[PDB]
C-alpha cells in the first residue's frame, strides 16, 4: 500500500551533486500533497530540506542556499532531490516523506537512505569469525560473533544464519578510524546448538556490490 | 526560524508509568483557524521517525491511544501512558505555522528497568586476520543495565588503554538493556608478544569486576 522508498547513491564525493530517488507506492503521486525532503545530521538533528507539489512547485530551506532542486517524474510516481556542490557537512540520512496542509504525514515517511560525502574510497570489509577461546559453562549458553572490518562507507547489514537466527543478537555501531568503519555483531545460542549446528553470520555491503558469509567454526 | 526546544528527561521511565514531555516554541503556533500546528514523532532506535501526533492533540492513524497531546500556544505536552518497553527512542515535535518547518532536537526516553550484570565474552584473533598481519580481542558485554559500565583490558597483567575502540548499542525495545562491544587492535607481531589477554567489566551490579580472559 502507501509508502515512500528512497534510492541512490550512498557516496558522494565533496563538489558533486547529490541525486535521491523518492518512489511513491500505492498511490499516484499526482494527489495533493507536499512531497518532502528531509534529512537527519549524525547526532540526529532533523533539517526540513524542501518540498515539490502539483509537480512543479517548490519551496527550500533557505540554509540551503540554491543548492537545491526538487522535481518530479509524474510518469515513474517519483520525486527527486538534487543537492549541488556537496560538502562533508551534508553527510546525512536522507528521508523522503509526504506532508499534507495539517502537518499529518501518516505513515508515509521513507526508510532512508545514508549518503556519505567524502574523498575516501569504497571498501568492502574483511569479515572475521568470533569463536570462542576454549570450552566454558556448558548445557547452557554461548556466545559467537563476526568482526567486520575495514569498509568504507557505511552501512553494511549483518544476519546470521540468513536471518533465520534473530532472536539474541547485537550488532554495534561502526567506530570509523582512517577512512575505514569497523564492526562487529554477536549472537548467543544454546550450547547444545553449536557447533552440533552451523552459525553462519551474513555480512552485506551494498556500496561495494559485496556480501560474504563467514561461518563460525569452533578452535 | 522558529526556534524548538524540548526538555531533557533526567530520569528513566519504569514500564507502567506514564511520562510527560514538553516542547516549546519561540512563537505562538496557535493558528488564525484556531488549530496549533504542533506535530509530535516517536523515532524509534534505527527506524525513521513515525509520526505521533499532529495539530497538537490529534493521534495519527494506528497511534496507540496511550499517547496524547496538550498544550497552550508556545508550551506543549506529550503525555505517555503506561509507558511499555517499546515506547523506547526520541521523540520530536515539528512546528507547522511557519517555513521552515523546523524541529526540536529531541528528548530520549529511557526505560527504568531492574539492575542486570553483563553476559561478558572474549574473543582471540581469528587465523584469517592474523595471516593479513592484524590482531582484534573483541570483547562483548551484553544484556546490561544501567547503561554505565566500565570496561579495562590487561595483557599479562598490565593494563593496556591504546588501541582499544568501544561500541555502545541503544537501549534495546523489548528487554530494556544495553549491550557493549570493546575491540582491542594490535598487530599480529605485537599480539605474539603476550600471553595473557583479559578484558575486566565494572559494573554497578558488583563491587568485582567481571573478568574474561584467554591465554594465546
Ligand atoms: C507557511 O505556510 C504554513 O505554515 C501554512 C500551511 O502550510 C502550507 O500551506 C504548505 C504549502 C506547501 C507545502 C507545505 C505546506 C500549514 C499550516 C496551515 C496553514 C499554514 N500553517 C499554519
Amino acid at each position: 500500500e502507501v509508502k515512500l522508498s528512497e534510492s541512490g547513491p550512498g557516496l558522494v564525493k565533496p563538489s558533486q551533486s547529490l541525486s535521491l530517488t523518492c518512489t511513491v507506492t500505492g498511490y499516484s503521486i499526482t494527489t495533493n500533497y507536499a512531497w518532502t525532503w528531509i534529512r537527519q545530521f549524525p547526532g540526529n538533528k532533523l533539517e526540513w530540506m524542501g518540498y515539490i507539489r502539483s509537480s512543479v512547485i517548490t519551496r527550500y530551506n533557505p540554509s540551503l542556499k540554491s543548492r537545491i532542486s526538487i522535481t518530479q517524474d509524474t510518469s515513474k510516481n517519483q520525486f527527486f532531490l538534487q543537492l549541488n556542490s556537496v560538502t562533508t557537512e551534508d553527510t546525512a540520512t536522507y528521508y523522503c516523506a509526504r506532508y499534507d496542509y495539517y502537518g499529518n504525514t501518516g505513515d508515509y515517511w521513507g526508510q532512508g537512505t545514508s549518503v556519505t560525502v567524502s574523498s575516501a574510497k569504497t571498501t568492502p570489509p574483511s569479515v572475521y569469525p568470533l569463536a570462542p577461546g576454549t570450552a566454558a559453562l556448558k548445557s547452557s549458553m554461548v556466545t559467537l560473533g563476526c568482526l567486520v572490518k575495514g569498509y568504507f562507507p557505511e552501512p553494511v547489514t549483518v544476519t546470521w544464519n540468513s536471518g533465520s537466527l534473530s532472536s539474541g543478537v547485537h550488532t554495534f555501531p561502526a567506530v570509523l578510524q582512517s577512512d575505514l568503519y569497523t564492526l562487529t555483531s554477536s549472537v548467543t545460542v544454546p550450547s547444545s546448538t553449536w557447533p552440533s549446528q552451523t552459525v553462519t553470520c551474513n555480512v552485506a555491503h551494498p556500496a561495494s556490490s559485496t556480501k560474504v558469509d563467514k561461518k563460525i567454526v569452533p578452535r | 526560524d522558529i526556534v524548538i526546544t524540548q526538555d531533557e528527561l533526567s530520569n528513566p521511565v519504569t514500564s507502567g508509568e506514564s511520562v510527560s514531555i514538553s516542547c516549546r516554541s519561540s512563537r505562538s503556533l496557535l493558528y488564525k483557524d484556531g488549530r496549533t500546528y504542533l506535530n509530535w514523532f516517536l523515532q524509534r532506535p534505527g527506524q525513521s521517525p513515525q509520526l505521533l501526533i499532529y495539530l497538537m492533540s490529534t493521534r495519527a492513524s494506528g497511534v496507540s491511544d496511550r499517547f496524547s497531546g496538550s498544550g497552550s500556544g508556545t508550551d506543549f505536552t506529550l503525555e505517555i501512558s503506561r509507558v511499555k518497553a517499546e515506547d523506547v527512542g526520541v521523540y520530536y515535535c515539528q512546528q507547522f505555522v511557519e517555513y521552515p518547518f523546523t524541529f526540536g532536537s529531541g528528548t530520549k526516553l529511557e526505560i527504568k528497568r531492574a539492575d542486570a550484570a553483563p553476559t561478558v565474552s572474549i574473543f582471540p584473533p581469528s587465523s584469517e586476520q592474523l595471516t593479513s598481519g592484524g590482531a582484534s580481542v573483541v570483547c562483548f558485554l551484553n544484556n546490561f543495565y544501567p547503561k554505565d559500565i566500565n570496561v579495562k583490558w590487561k595483557i599479562d597483567g598490565s593494563e593496556r588503554q591504546n588501541g582499544v575502540l568501544n561500541s555502545w548499542t541503544d537501549q534495546d525495545s523489548k528487554d530494556s538493556t544495553y549491550s557493549m562491544s570493546s575491540t582491542l587492535t594490535l598487530t599480529k607481531d605485537e599480539y605474539e608478544r603476550h600471553n595473557s589477554y583479559t578484558c575486566e567489566a565494572t559494573h554497578k551490579t558488583s563491587t568485582s569486576p567481571i573478568v574474561k580472559s584467554f591465554n594465546r
